[PDB]
């Protein structure tokens, strides 16, 4: 349909922002993952989409996005990348399931309208 | 004779910065106005006459935290932070002229003459 | 697309260098066998899978003296921390195997790897 | 005609001498490193380097013909660190006195 830049920003964002707002557990995911400062090699051969909030973030304010549902699709992307990576007994795999919990409470409400 | 090792400078920096991002063995804090930088004081002095004259003095060498003038700026301050760690110097027409002051009053004369070539160029 | 000072890494280490030279800001001795040598944590740390670990350990990373394995040799201790702050590695004949012995006890393993080129190449 | 092991012999010693003070012989058992000791005139002052090492070589090499040619090497190393050094400095006082016992015990070797 026709959805502007400033509509999706509009509708879209809160959900962004909601996700930022949950401290500590946003806090792996607000930049790109450092594979050489943190120390963890292998991580773009297991993650070759990566995806973070502040990606995500820029996209939307460049207009990126066309769709609601490409946006969707990159929060899923970050965190599926968190799960694919992390080992379930991790703090951030263990930090992603939560902020997952927060995005589909914020998207679904948003998506139907 | 010896052996040169060309990465191997590169690689203590790079493990230098690791411990900072991990707040591992930093012995001190520059305040910069409200901003607070955790740091250590060897690569401090290693990268900026000004701390190298403020570990040097021995009524200083053993403080935990410095307050820098107040007319510092800390996006400044953080930039060059960052550089003294990584060798790598963001260098944009917003930041310039804050980042140079804050070179020039650390005594980091050979990026306070890079920041003089930026300008000139742009 | 920030601007990269290709020299400032070997700037740092040789700095590092002159303040170990002048004992400002080493903060542990490591004693090899009688022998001792001043140090900063952080530049063993960065060097060293050993020193990296002892010094990470919370119940260590305060410690003011290290005693290393009595085994250990200290010239070939001293050409390592040398080594660490230089990227100048001393290697002779008279010295290799007592250098990598060191090397593969501090855990510096490009180090142990070129000791291992070192010796095969030796004719 | 003086062979290497007459001179080494006799010299040896007055070197060894030098050495065995301590620490006043600390600043000159080296090369002087301008760049590590962070001095980066050195160089322009000091044209003749020189330090115990290079004449312990020097003798160990037989290099040294004549006992004067020792004598004037360790003056050269003396003089350049009376010359670079301030007077005020460590090192300049160290010269002194290891030039004092340079002294005491060259005058009996050298009437040989």
């Amino acid at each position: 349909k026709i959805f502007k830049p400033e509509e999706l920003r509009q509708a879209l964002m809160p959900t962004l922002e909601a996700l930022y707002r949950q401290d500590p557990e946003s806090l792996p995911f607000r930049q790109p993952v450092d594979p050489q400062l943190l120390g963890i090699p292998d991580y773009f051969d297991i993650v070759k989409s990566p995806m973070d909030l502040s990606t995500i973030k820029r996209k939307l304010d460049t207009g990126q996005y066309q769709e609601p549902w490409q946006y969707v699709d990159d929060i899923w992307l970050m965190f599926n990348n968190a799960w694919l990576y992390n080992r379930k007994t991790s703090r951030v795999y263990k930090y992603c399931s939560k902020l997952s919990e927060v995005f589909e409470q914020e998207i679904d409400p948003v998506m139907q309208s | 004779s010896q052996i040169q090792f060309t990465r191997h400078a590169s690689d203590v920096l790079l493990n230098l910065n690791r411990l900072r991002s991990r707040d591992i063995l930093t012995d001190v804090v520059i305040v910069v106005s409200r901003e607070q930088f955790r740091a250590h004081k060897t690569v401090l002095m290693a990268c900026s006459g000004l701390f190298y004259s403020i570990f040097t003095d021995q009524l200083k060498r053993n403080l935990s935290v410095i307050n820098l003038d107040p007319e510092i700026n800390p996006e400044g301050f953080n930039i060059l932070l960052d550089f003294m760690y990584t060798s790598r110097l963001n260098l944009r027409e917003g930041n310039i002229m804050a980042v140079m002051a804050t070179a020039m009053y650390l005594q980091m004369e050979h990026v306070v003459d890079t920041c003089r070539k930026f300008i000139k160029a742009s």
